[PDB]
């Protein structure tokens, strides 16, 4: 009884074409991209893929900002409770606001 | 500018364009390893300076991180912070001392 306007567009000859990556193969490729950052580094960019622990890994990357890398593991509880305490807040930021 | 890391390029003219030639830098062959963030000797930690610890099964180096070239681990390469009840993965191993051998001759 209420006529949308794609039936519209569909009958005076405006269609629209699906893409060729389905919703499913780009989460593939997020995933592949997530797995080989956290349990490879920087390293699955260049040639293949090296594993090296995270906690190691993150002390590898307080070398290029500046700082010597015992602050990691003098401090490595209270690093990662922050990181799950910004992951939380991103969750309730995004289920919150729709802006 | 390349898949790797980058060391030089060279350009080419091309019709109605240019032509980039990357020269690049890619590992080819990798070997498993042990390894550890610390080492506890003498109650101290000791992290290295630039480099990783690795092992072999047995003894305890020191090796950059692009390359295998182990060293024994002396007081040159290693910096103390610390005891050995804060970090997480510190296994204990000696570390040599340049100054012993001098002082014992
Ligand atoms: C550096 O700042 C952090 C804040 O992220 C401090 O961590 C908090 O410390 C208080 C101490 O009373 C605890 O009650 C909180 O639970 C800690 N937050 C956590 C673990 O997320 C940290 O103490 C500060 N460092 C100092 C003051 O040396
Ligand atoms: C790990 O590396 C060390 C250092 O190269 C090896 O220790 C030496 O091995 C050679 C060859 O067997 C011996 O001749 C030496 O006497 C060893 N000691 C020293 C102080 O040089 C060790 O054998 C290696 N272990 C494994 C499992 O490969
Ligand atoms: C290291 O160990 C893993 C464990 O399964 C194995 O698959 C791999 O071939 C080993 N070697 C290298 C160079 O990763
Ligand atoms: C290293 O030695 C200390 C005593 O010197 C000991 O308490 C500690 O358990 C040792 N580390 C490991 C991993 O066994």
């Amino acid at each position: 009884a209420a006529r949308d306007l794609i039936c519209a567009q569909k009958f005076n000859g405006l269609t629209v074409l699906p893409p060729l990556l389905t919703d499913e193969m780009i989460a593939q490729y997020t995933s592949a991209l997530l797995a080989g950052t956290i349990t490879s580094g920087w390293t699955f960019g260049a040639g293949a893929a090296l594993q090296i622990p995270f906690a190691m890994q993150m002390a590898y990357r307080f070398n290029g900002i500046g700082v010597t890398q015992n602050v990691l593991y003098e401090n490595q509880k209270l690093i990662a409770n922050q990181f799950n305490s910004a992951i939380g807040k991103i969750q309730d930021s995004l289920s919150s606001t729709a802006s | 500018c390349g898949k790797g890391y980058h060391l030089m390029s060279f350009p080419q003219s091309a019709p109605h364009g240019v032509v980039f030639l990357h020269v690049t830098y890619v590992p080819a062959q990798e070997k498993n390893f042990t390894t550890a963030p610390a080492i506890c000797h003498d109650g101290k930690a000791h992290f290295p300076r630039e480099g990783v610890f690795v092992s072999n099964g047995t003894h305890w180096f020191v090796t950059q991180r692009n390359f295998y070239e182990p060293q024994i681990i002396t007081t040159d390469n290693t910096f103390v912070s610390g005891n050995c009840d804060v970090v997480i993965g510190i296994v204990n191993n000696t570390v040599y001392d340049p100054l012993q051998p001098e002082l014992d001759s």
